[PDB]
């Protein structure tokens, strides 16, 4: 137990002396109150700590204490429908003990332990036992949530409690050497936690937006980024994903944007309802929220708490989804630290670590086969917040050559009310591929030449819009004009949807499929009658267009029936010509 | 604390800071009261303590100070304020000595300036609709009890005109939502820095007219005052905003003048400490410096009160990407942005409604809320401005007889638009109004083309001309 | 085509000044961090 | 044997180490902590008064009680050895793949030693890649450096693990050739997700190209150190196979964008003034010490060819690593993104792509007579097509000549037949069938660039050769 | 010091048409005169100086042309004052810092033209103070800063540029003088980009 | 040294009529000749080279790449004087160079080569000095530069650029020797953006 005394004090930054000693990224307390802070550097006997809380108020000469071990999250059951905040302190506890306000030094359990789970053990006595094997089960809002070993222990089973209430202290399980395993166990939050081999993507994280879910696929074990500057709808987005994706449980980290967000998710999940299960959302999400006036040294084990919850229910079995809220902000909590070290930047002031942090961030995404042999996976979406809009800030530029998909908003989109704003010259999705196989036999033979051709399409009205903007949108041919008109047509009937709305907010791939035949259909007999000798200036005027931008917002149920009356529809439509 | 310290020892003095030796007592944070030979006193704030020195960021300029008679002095270990009921009608300067001409007022409670985080758990969320009489906000850019709105100016454009002509219009309306009937008016807390004496006299002008100054605090910064005095205000007017808010059930609306005044004496500071700035020579912790102003504002559960803000900030080169508008961007939730196009051409108030956005409009508009068809009609106004403008920029280039007739309704309906809806002069429209003459604009576009509006608004509505409104 | 040439040399310009202000400061936080590691390393 | 334990300071990736004057410049040294675990570490500042290292990976469990620091080895080698056809390593020279390490034959430096001008030849034969869009139009000489520009989201991995599955020489096409003439392939991978890993072992042992290519993996989240020593122990591997047992080695960089974003952060890291645009002020000499170790020299029958992938930051071509590449190699195969869209793959675009030896390595006895030609012809029609195509958008097709409406369909019979190959391996003989059969679709004697005996020898085919069967 | 500041409701007659019609300025107010090299500003400012309705004018010649200040020594006392009869240098103080004299007392200059400008004020006459550059102000500070070893904000400039500014512009406003009478200051400040 | 510089009065007959006749180039003259790809820059060069009047041909590539320095290097020894019909190389000096050679080498391979030609102009004779891409020797200069840290100007240059490429191009010129006789130097340097 090393101490020393506090011998400089400027803002997040707090220069301990005496601390000879003491290890690099080690969680140490500050002053008598205690604050929670972390070593980044040492300098002969001095130690250099960035403290998790505001240090106004501090004092020369008081004491600084090293716990001896790097910042930790407490795995267990008793997180899912939890509120934490950056280092994994719940905040309905801080909101009973202290008034509406965070005060520092507040020291209060991950887990409660007052609370007692149903235990029902699946070891049994005189068993091997190795890192990452289920010890037993718990029952947790609906879900089965497995106690796992932790992933560096061994031995054989010496006695098991036989079934009953517990709390999470209760050493259910002791091994031959006398360790006691309890129903949770800490794991430094800086380590990727282990595991038996990383499988390729070969399944599709329905986001539940068409745009992304066709155009731009992510896939189970992918990472996928959305930069945009303010006003495109990052936030929207990323709750639509929330609501709607089809992962097990969703981790949503706030890193350092705007409070309201999470006031937001609180009192609006509570009511909706899991597309999945069917109980309540909010039941299988976890929250790790550091609103932006939080402490700024916070942000970075924001990040890294949420990843490590993730990476704890991907071990157990489950697919798990997380949504970096900004990691723009994070980029900026290290750039305040370094301007506190007087370190040498890079690029805008940023340190030079940054990229090897993204990526390692990154990198722990992906489906993997658990230490017990089962099978999970972590999605990673995280926003970009570049000043300006610039695609070219070191944060976007970094994050382009590690994510496997990119889903770039547009500002001019965004004040136009054209949602969800996403560029599509400069978006692209790397899963587009590996994902064909499961399309073929869940959606629709023919898929992928579906998407193919809206893709052509598109590309074909983005290479006339060069002509367009020169020469008018009237000086076209017909061909052109019909290319450029069913280009409106899909960005304004297929990839447009309010996140609103009571049933376009969610559109299964069925939907897609069937939106995208009606449009193409309309488009080859369009073309055809173009070439018979029909004008464009009645093809426009025909009563199909007005079921087709209908298509949106029928009902998921009615849609077959629908489907199948607009393809009628559009055959007797240009039959009629003649 | 009853007793009195006093360091001499004094090293450096250079700009906005100062330097004392053998301060080891001093705490981070601290406010510190410098006196010179002469006797007067002057003000200091301690942001940077260790075992050699202690740095001291003096508010007051520093002429006339020494190496050899100066002296240093605590005063309280942590910035505080002395809030109390008894503070509306009065005026502070950026410290919060008075400057009315009347006694200081004896605190009920002495709170930290900086204040702290409002529990996320604690919020609640925002919902009440506020009117504030102005079409382009309450119709496409609600304003909703208990909400960030900065107001992006210009240079030389109407903000502080806007920003007084919502502070006096602007009432919540019950009946539409149903709640209990009462007339509870707004009490303002008018934080102002760098404020030339021009626009100063502007608004107390307009304050003794509406009558507000019996039910507001001004926080006054001039422009001659000391520019390190700045970096204190906001912090100050939102601390007694949040007092009065959360402990006596008032709605406040709070007004911050100028935030790029600030963010210089931020960079003022930052730059003579070294600071590693980020974009544009300011420093890199603008974005939080920022948000522990902004996100003072909320609302909290079991509470009546609210904080809202309307801060303005005048973009420096009419530029949307200077650090100052985009970090705010970042923070507050949307923001009414003024355009100097629609200002030439004498539009007032020229707020130009597709920059402009409220993240919080879908929260406060809606059935039981303002009117079933707010949202729907908002969306379809944005299309057909959009659309307008595009075709308005297409005209330029391709002359006005190659348009066809749909291009010139869209045209006309633009022109239509600026000169009818954003255009209002300073008369006060209800919701009901605004909304009646959406509808009389959109009534020009055929109704096969309104695509966003549901069919059954369009047919309830749809068909009442602008002529009937005027001429 | 020349207006569309002006206003690229202008960015260009603008941003190689912002480019130059950074190497600047760059280089005496360089030379004040060496002060001081000579100083007391 | 001997350690160091003055320890003195640690922050961020460096560490100091008193009374360490024995240690080398350069040096790789091994740091253990009090858990017993090892990391490594490279001097970057030898001084009489401390040492300066630059550890790899992280600092998470150093302390200045306990941390000791040992030599290893005083300057970087690499073991080499023929046995290292068919396998893999991490960029430092660890095998990633599970089978034993190598027994070296030699251990050599991995910095390079510059090539003697006077000791160089001109590239003269070819390599025959497999893709028509570059085997015909943009061929690559044994010793060019030909780099392979491609965007954020274009399969650039695809086209390298496909030239590192279908490149082969063509002894026979010269003159009386030989029975054999030993090939292989390095593969250099920088900064590479996992998914891409994945990618590209599969890819390698799904067809048994891995019996003769060398693999150097390195990973996104592995130490940046790695990221800029992996090109340099691939080319000393490739340098040593070709000019000690007169392989004809051809060298994949996968991504160099990554490995100059290493080498700024790197550069950082030691406080260097950063140069143009943020990048070192160096770059150019580091990125011509990599490249410029390739070519011919006399007197030796091997050969080092390169194809550096790197992905053009934001599409500039103006970017310092598009355009310091582009001084230092020789021409640019150009990936568009309008052709990948659209559905061609390869997405390579003949019009800015350029080839600066192909000249050298074409004619009579390497390949056939009518290469250059062909190329130029096919260059040219191709680029009136486009133009076509884009005047028909407004002028209607119906009042284009007849000649335009031919190049027209050429265009599209071009795009549809020419580039988008596919997967298919193409011999040179398939391609320039392929080009003569499209060039027949245009009206003789619009053929300008080609000489009448070409025309007549070769003009005539059918298109249907291929599309029936392709 | 002064008493209290009033509301600017008279015109500052500049005796040109298109500042005196379309973009008047207040007798109590402030301009500024931006413009590139070859646009005006020297004879603009001169103009102002000859037929304006101010009592007293104040030019600050903060580092601009000598033949400037010979121009208005050789031309002033010959001109007649439109309001008082007398030669119109009888009611002109200049303050001439031209170019090549001495970097570090342009601050000084416009400093004391601003001060005099006060003091005629608070005897009670209506005062115009005309700023030759204050972008030469700026180089000064610019350069003293450099030699402090200061960090530089935008440009070079130093970072208390903006309330250098604030402070020299704001001394400008109608006043009641502490001796009972009303005055004003107005600043028509010339900026050289 | 020389005794003394003399005025451009007779003409450097490169032997091609275009150059020689509508944009002659006196001896003791400087000629710039950018170099695209394609444009038969090596032929032109070459002819320069086997033509001119010149006695001794000096030859300098900075940093030229590595292909096309083997060119350079494989392509004179094959050329026939035209003079004397024997080897070319019997009458000039190769600097080669290429992009991994060290900085120093690049950077004083200009120097190195016409301080050359200035001892075979002092003996008497007429050299022609071809100094090949001068732009790769910006870029060892502006490397150099980087690698001192000192402040950079325009494209990243080191603000001194002109200079040095003034002291290189200034060495040419038609002088009379300190011993009496007549000669000049002739640079015709390549620019390659
Ligand atoms: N109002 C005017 N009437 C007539 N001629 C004018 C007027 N203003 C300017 N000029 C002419 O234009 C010239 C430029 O004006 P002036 O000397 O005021 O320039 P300036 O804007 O102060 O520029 P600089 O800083 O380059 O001297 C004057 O010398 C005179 O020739
Ligand atoms: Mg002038």
């Amino acid at each position: 137990m090393i101490q020393g005394v506090i011998q400089k004090i400027a803002g997040p930054a707090v220069i301990a002396k005496g601390m000879l000693g003491a290890r690099m990224y080690d969680i140490c307390k500050v002053g008598e109150e205690g604050l929670v802070g972390e070593i980044i550097r040492l300098d002969g006997d001095t130690a250099f700590v960035q403290v998790y809380e505001d240090t106004s108020g501090l004092k020369v000469g008081e004491p600084v204490v090293s716990t001896g071990l790097p910042l930790a999250v407490e795995l267990g059951p008793g997180m899912l429908n939890g509120i934490y905040d950056g280092i994994q302190r719940p905040l309905e506890r801080i909101r009973e003990k202290t008034g509406i306000y965070i005060t520092r030094g507040v020291v209060v359990h991950a887990l409660d332990r007052e609370k007692k789970w149903a235990w029902t053990p699946m070891v049994k006595p005189g068993d091997e036992v190795r890192g990452g094997m289920v010890l037993g089960t718990v029952p947790e809002f609906g879900f089965t949530h497995k106690i796992l070993v932790p992933p560096d222990v061994r031995g054989r089973v010496k006695e098991v409690k036989p079934a009953g209430e517990y709390t999470v202290e209760e050493p259910v399980v002791v091994l031959e050497d006398g360790t006691e395993l309890k129903m949770y166990h800490t794991w430094p939050v800086r380590r990727a936690r282990p595991v038996q081999r990383k499988l390729d993507p070969n399944t599709p994280f329905l986001t539940g937006m068409r745009i992304l879910d066709v155009l731009f696929p992510v896939a189970m074990g992918g990472t996928a980024a959305i930069p945009g500057p303010f006003g495109a709808g990052k936030s929207v987005t990323q709750q639509s994903l929330a609501k709607w994706s089809n992962a097990d449980v969703v981790v949503y980290v706030g890193c350092g944007e705007r409070g309201n967000e999470m006031t937001d998710v609180l009192v609006e999940f509570p009511e909706l309802t899991d597309p999945k299960t069917g109980g309540p959302l909010m039941h299988r999400t976890v929250l790790i929220a550091n609103t932006s006036n939080m402490p700024v040294a916070a942000r970075e084990a924001s990040i890294y708490v949420g990843v490590t919850i993730a990476e704890y229910f991907r071990d157990q079995g489950f697919s798990v989804a997380l949504m970096a809220d900004s990691t723009s902000r994070w980029a900026e909590a290290l750039r305040e630290i370094s301007s506190r070290l007087e370190e040498m930047p890079a690029e805008e002031g940023y340190p030079p670590y940054l990229a090897a942090r993204l990526a390692a961030f990154y990198e722990r995404a992906g489906k993997v086969i658990t230490l017990g042999g089962e099978e999970g996976a972590v999605t990673i979406v995280g926003a970009v917040s570049p000043p300006g809009g610039d695609m070219s800030e070191p944060v976007t530029q970094s994050t382009l050559r590690i994510v496997g998909a990119f889903w770039r908003l547009d500002a001019s989109l965004a004040f136009r009310r054209h949602f969800p704003a996403i560029n599509w010259n400069g978006s692209y999705s790397l899963f587009t591929s590996a994902l064909d196989p499961w399309y073929r036999e869940n959606v629709a033979e023919d898929y992928p030449e579906l998407r193919d051709a809206i893709s052509e399409l598109l590309q074909r009205e983005a290479g006339l819009q060069e002509i367009v903007q020169l020469v008018g949108p009237d000086a076209l041919q017909d061909a052109e004009r019909l290319v450029i008109e069913v280009g409106r047509i899909i960005r304004e009937d297929f990839l447009q949807q309010n996140a609103y709305h009571e049933v376009d907010a969610y559109c299964s791939m069925k939907k897609a499929y069937g939106i995208m035949k009606m449009i193409l259909a309309f488009y080859k007999e369009a073309e055809a009658a173009i070439k018979r000798g029909v004008s464009i200036d009645e093809i426009l005027q025909l009563p199909v267009l007005e079921r087709i931008g209908r298509a949106r917002y029928v009902s998921e149920e009615e849609f077959p029936a629908y489907f199948e009356e607009a393809m009628k529809e559009i055959q007797g439509a240009f039959k009629a010509l003649a | 604390d009853l007793l009195k310290k006093e360091y001499t020892g004094i090293t450096y003095i250079s700009g906005p800071l100062l330097f004392v030796e053998n301060a080891k007592d001093l705490a981070y944070g601290a406010i510190v009261d410098i006196k010179d030979g002469t006797g007067r006193v002057r003000g200091g704030q301690v942001i940077e303590v260790s075992e050699e020195y202690a740095v001291i960021q003096v508010f007051e300029e520093t002429t006339g100070l020494d190496l050899a008679t100066t002296s240093v002095s605590l005063v309280e270990d942590v910035a505080r304020l002395g809030v109390s009921k008894e503070m509306l009608g009065r005026r502070f300067n950026g410290i919060g000595k008075p400057i009315d001409g009347l006694p200081p007022i004896t605190p009920e409670k002495r709170l930290p300036i900086t204040g702290l985080p409002l529990n996320p758990v604690a919020r609640r969320k925002p919902e009440q609709f506020i009117q504030t009489g102005i079409s382009t906000i309450d119709v496409m850019n609600t304003l909703v009890r208990g909400q960030k709105l900065p107001i992006f100016s210009g240079s030389g454009l109407p903000a502080n005109e806007i920003a007084a002509q919502i502070a006096r219009q602007a009432t919540v309306r019950p009946d539409l939502s149903g709640e209990g009937e009462k007339e509870e008016p707004f009490a303002v807390v008018f934080a102002a820095m760098g404020i030339t004496q021009r626009e100063l006299s502007y608004f107390i002008q307009e304050f003794e007219r509406t009558g507000a100054l019996s039910r507001s605090v001004l926080f006054l910064n001039k422009a001659d005052d000391p520019t390190i005095e700045r970096i204190l205000t906001p912090r100050m007017a939102l601390t007694v905003a949040e007092y009065l808010a959360f402990e006596h059930d008032y709605h406040v609306l709070v007004i911050l003048t100028d935030m790029t005044n600030y963010c210089e004496a931020l960079r003022e500071i930052g730059a003579a400490r070294e600071e590693i700035p980020g974009r544009r020579g300011y420093p890199g912790y603008m974005y939080t410096d920022l948000a522990t102003i902004y996100e003072r504002a909320g609302v909290v559960e079991g509470k009546k009160g609210s904080v809202t803000q309307i801060p303005i900030l005048s973009m420096p080169d009419d530029d949307r990407t200077h650090p100052i508008p985009d970090l705010t961007g970042y923070i507050t939730e949307g923001q009414i942005q003024l355009s100097r196009e629609l200002h030439r051409k004498g539009i007032y108030p020229p707020i130009d409604p597709l920059p402009s956005l409220s993240r919080l409009m879908n929260n406060g508009v809606g059935k039981g809320k303002t009117r079933e068809d707010h949202k729907q009609v908002s969306d379809q106004l944005y299309s057909a401005y959009a659309n307008g403008v595009d075709i308005r920029k297409l005209v330029a280039i391709i002359g006005e007889d190659a348009l066809t007739e749909n291009d010139r309704r869209y045209l006309q309906f633009a022109d239509a638009f600026e000169r009818f809806f954003i255009n209002q002069g300073q008369q006060n429209r209800s919701i009901e109004e605004s909304l009646q003459i959406a509808w009389a604009l959109l009534s020009m576009l055929p109704q096969g083309e309104l695509k966003r509006i549901s069919k059954d608004h369009i047919g309830k509505y749809y068909g009442q001309k602008l002529e009937e409104i005027w001429g | 085509i020349p207006g569309i040439r002006a206003q690229i040399r202008f960015i260009q310009q603008v941003l190689e000044q912002r480019e130059r202000e950074d190497t600047f400061r760059l280089k005496r936080i360089k030379g004040k961090i060496e002060a001081r590691e000579a100083e007391e390393e």
